[PDB]
RNA sequence: GUGGGAGAGGGUGGUGGAAUUCCCGGAGUAGCGGUGAAAUGCGCAGAUACCGGGAGGAACGCCGAUGGCGAAGGCAGCCACCUGGUCCACCCGUGACGCUGAGGCGCGAAAGCGUGGGGAGCAAACCGGAUUACCCGGGUAGUCCACGCCCUAAACGAUGCGCGCUAGGUCUCUGGGUCUCCUGGGGGCCGAAGCUAACGCGUUAAGCGCGCCGCCUGGGGAGUACGGCCGCAAGGC
RNA sequence: UUCCCGGGCCUUGUACAAGCUGUACCGGAAGGUGCGGCUGG
């Protein structure tokens, strides 16, 4: 499916609203391209912003495990 | 002698060689071995059955320092791998998880001449 | 002889030639060589060079490396009775036996020679090294290295060559080989020089190890004052900065001179200067 | 052969024991197309197993060709200009074909001096587990499992 | 002029993590590394693999694209400040205030130079190992910063700038509206008429026209010679 | 059918009576290497 129609409204701007941000980075802390997340470019690029500063403010992973083979 | 039963171990995953390490919980090192420690030399190595060898020997003394079940933490990405994974699943020891540690820069250091040309 | 060269390889079952005639005359002649004149030629190769030598040559002395091509040396140089081939590597030989033996009875001895460029350098310096008593030197030698093996003073071509074979011989370029003469065509031009020896060296002697020392120490930063040069590469010179200061005063040489700009007089004011001075 | 599987010939089973292993050893004994010699050599080394052995002589002639079907193979394999024994599993018409070359050959170089005597000899000692035929096969099984290293090379 | 929009456009400060190297501490022992296969090399003064702490330099993974911005060169972590260009809507103000441009003036990748710092990784020259180059292990300049030079290229879309006219179809980035669609500005493919020696170009023209600038006149010798200007020099015009 | 030899087909660079380029070096230059650029592969 896409990551968006996996979700209600929300704010693409918001820097510490994890629960939803979280929903946008695959199993990795890495952000998923648009043929994942399904957001039209400018979307994209708020979001892989938004998605760095979160990142800076510690909320989010920058890199993790990937637990199997 | 350490008798701890429980740790984990480090699977180094080379183009030209495999090391296994195994390892307390508090990542302190028990016992090793590698491709060269079986006898292999040169690029018999770098073989998927030289991983197997590694991990087997690695695992049996392990056990003999008495552990009873490892946490599998690999890193690189070399032709030894899913060998030595499969290898070390079946040894004996009861492994819990499997995991991938892969270190890889974020556009750092400039890599060798070789590995370089990537766009 | 490019009609004869096929009917050889293929008669054999069988690597650039000098297949034309006028051009390898030319060669010897600038080489000056004749009932009075041996010859030690070094790449003989099929003999291509050799047939046309010893048609007026006192003396010949062919070394072949590889015993592959000696079959055929013999058969192709039948009707020639001057030929003597010494199966040794030159570099490995000791080449004052050979003058002393087989030229004892025959006057001069003038190096012919055509063999590939990467053998070819370290051939020439080494029979420079030893100080053989021979008259001169004549080989083709990627002419881009021709020229920096006579390289006047400056334009990109006085490098470190020059300056040994100044120290040692003479040069100058003789001749240019047209490119595409050569069967298959070597993407490069090449050139004859010539090299005549000479009594005792072009300057002081003083220290011939601290001479070449200093010349490597000045190419090293090619694109570099001649100060900063001598400040990063001579042994620390660091500390010792001042007295280079000083001794470049008297010497009439100028800090910021980019010592590619520099004769073999000079250098060797320089080599004395520092040596005595330096420690 | 680029296009075909090349069908296997069927032998003409014997007309003594009626069984095609027989045809096949007989066949791998004639020389110079003189097939009523190997005949005889055969049956006179069969009347020698019988006469020394309690238990029919082809019994012993089959359980020792079973004794000598090797499993691994070692085969020459060029890569990156160099040369691998890769190990293969050897399908049963090769097995068969080794087993009865290995054992003749084996039997031509016992130093008795009868055909027949040699024949029974190698055949009873393969039907005990030793001789010139089973070594080879040991010593072929060993070449592989000792270059396991190799194997990734499915070929 | 008013209102709004997108952007690795530029400069100055400041901090975030991953990774390599090195130092210290712990635990553990015989190889590690490298190749097509090996060797040089490192290691019993304890190497490799592992965990913890610290030092420093350089570059910013995922998003990231056939994407975006700039006159070109070129420009990617993030925050803030200062600042250039540009698009759209309203159709409000001036009333031809325009286009081009020999000289001049400024900018100008990389590689180089000078004066001071800095130096983790990589790496000309150089030093060794295998096998002619290639390939392997080391390694100075250099790559980085400040200031001042240098001014070159396959500096390319090999296509000077401006304006007007001449079928369309499709993908995409970004504004506006009366939002199935319509109307602007960029970036790409396929193609009317037409053009071209051909390949191909084709509303982003190499079509049809107007204005201004630059340049060409057979190849080699030759971007060489001499002269002049500039540069510390290499060299540039 | 991986390799040896030969023949044919599809796609591709030179001659038929992967390179290139600015700059900087090169005491194993028939040319090589370092830092960038281009497709005129």
């Amino acid at each position: 499916a896409k990551v968006k129609a996996t979700l209600g409204e929300f704010d693409l701007r918001d820097y510490r609203n994890v629960e939803v941000l979280k929903r946008f980075l695959s199993e990795t802390g890495k952000i998923l391209p648009r043929r994942r997340t399904g957001l039209s470019a400018k979307e994209q690029r708020i979001l892989a912003k938004t998605i760095k500063r979160a990142r800076i403010l510690g909320l989010l992973p920058f890199t993790e495990k990937l637990v199997r083979k | 002698k350490r008798q701890v039963a429980s740790g984990r171990a480090y699977i180094h995953a080379s183009y030209n060689n495999t090391i296994v390490t195994i390892t307390d919980p508090d990542g302190n090192p028990i016992t090793w071995s590698s491709g060269g420690v079986i006898g292999y030399k040169g690029s018999r190595k770098g073989t998927p059955y030289a991983a197997q060898l590694a991990a087997l020997d690695a695992a049996k003394k392990a056990m003999a320092y008495g552990m009873q079940s490892v946490d599998v933490i690999v890193r690189g990405t070399g032709a030894g791998r899913e060998q030595a994974i499969r290898a070390l699943q079946a040894s004996g020891l009861q492994v819990k998880s499997i995991v991938d540690d892969t270190p890889v820069p974020h556009n750092g250091c400039r890599p060798k001449k070789k590995f370089r040309k990537a766009s | 002889t490019p009609i004869r060269t096929k009917e050889i390889l293929k008669k054999y079952g069988f690597q650039n030639f000098l297949i034309d005639t006028n051009i390898l005359n030319r060669i010897v002649d600038h080489a000056e060589v004749t009932e009075k004149t041996g010859v030690i030629e070094i790449g003989p190769g099929i003999g291509a060079l050799t047939e046309q030598l010893a048609k007026r040559a006192k003396k010949v002395v062919a070394f072949e490396i590889d015993q592959r091509l000696l079959p055929i040396l013999k058969d192709t140089l039948s009707p020639y009775e001057n030929v003597t081939v010494i199966h040794q590597d030159v570099l490995k030989a000791d080449v004052k036996s050979v003058i002393e033996e087989q030229f004892q009875d025959c006057d001069e001895i003038m190096v012919v020679a055509n063999l590939p460029y990467y053998v070819t350098t370290p051939i020439i310096m080494k029979l420079l090294e030893e100080h053989l008593p021979l008259k001169g030197i004549v080989v083709m030698l990627q002419k881009e290295v021709a020229e920096r093996m006579a390289a006047d003073p400056s334009s990109k071509e006085y490098g470190s060559l020059s300056i040994a074979v100044q120290f040692y011989t003479e040069a100058k370029t003789v001749m240019i080989v047209p490119k595409t003469v050569f069967v298959p065509q070597p993407n490069v031009d090449s050139a004859v020089i010539r090299l005549i020896l000479r009594d005792g060296p072009a300057v002081d002697v003083e220290n011939e190890s601290f001479f070449f020392q200093l010349i490597k120490a000045s190419f090293a930063q090619r694109r570099k004052t001649l100060l900063n040069n001598l400040v990063n590469n001579l042994p620390e010179g660091k500390a010792q900065k001042s007295t280079i200061e000083q001794v470049l005063e008297e010497t009439n040489i100028d800090g910021k001179r980019r010592g590619e700009s520099l004769s073999i007089e000079e250098f060797a004011a320089l080599s004395n200067g520092l040596y005595k001075a330096l420690f | 052969a680029r296009r075909r599987r090349a069908e296997v010939r069927q032998l003409q089973p014997d007309l003594v024991y009626g069984d095609v292993l027989v045809t096949a050893f007989i066949n791998k004994i004639m020389r110079d197309g003189k097939k009523n010699l190997a005949a005889r050599i055969f049956y006179d080394a069969c009347k020698i197993i019988q006469e020394k052995t309690g238990q029919e002589p082809l019994k012993v002639f089959k359980q020792a060709v079973e004794n000598v079907k090797p499993r691994m193979e070692v085969r020459s394999r060029r890569v990156g200009g160099a040369n691998y024994q890769v190990p293969m599993e050897v399908s049963p018409r090769r097995q068969q074909s080794l087993a009865l070359r290995w054992l003749v050959q084996a039997a031509n170089q016992r130093p008795e001096r009868r055909a027949a005597v040699r024949i029974a000899h190698e055949l009873m000692d393969a039907a005990e587990g030793k001789g010139g035929a089973v070594k080879k096969k040991e010593d072929v099984e060993r070449m592989a499992e000792a270059n396991r290293a190799y194997a990734h090379y499915r070929w």
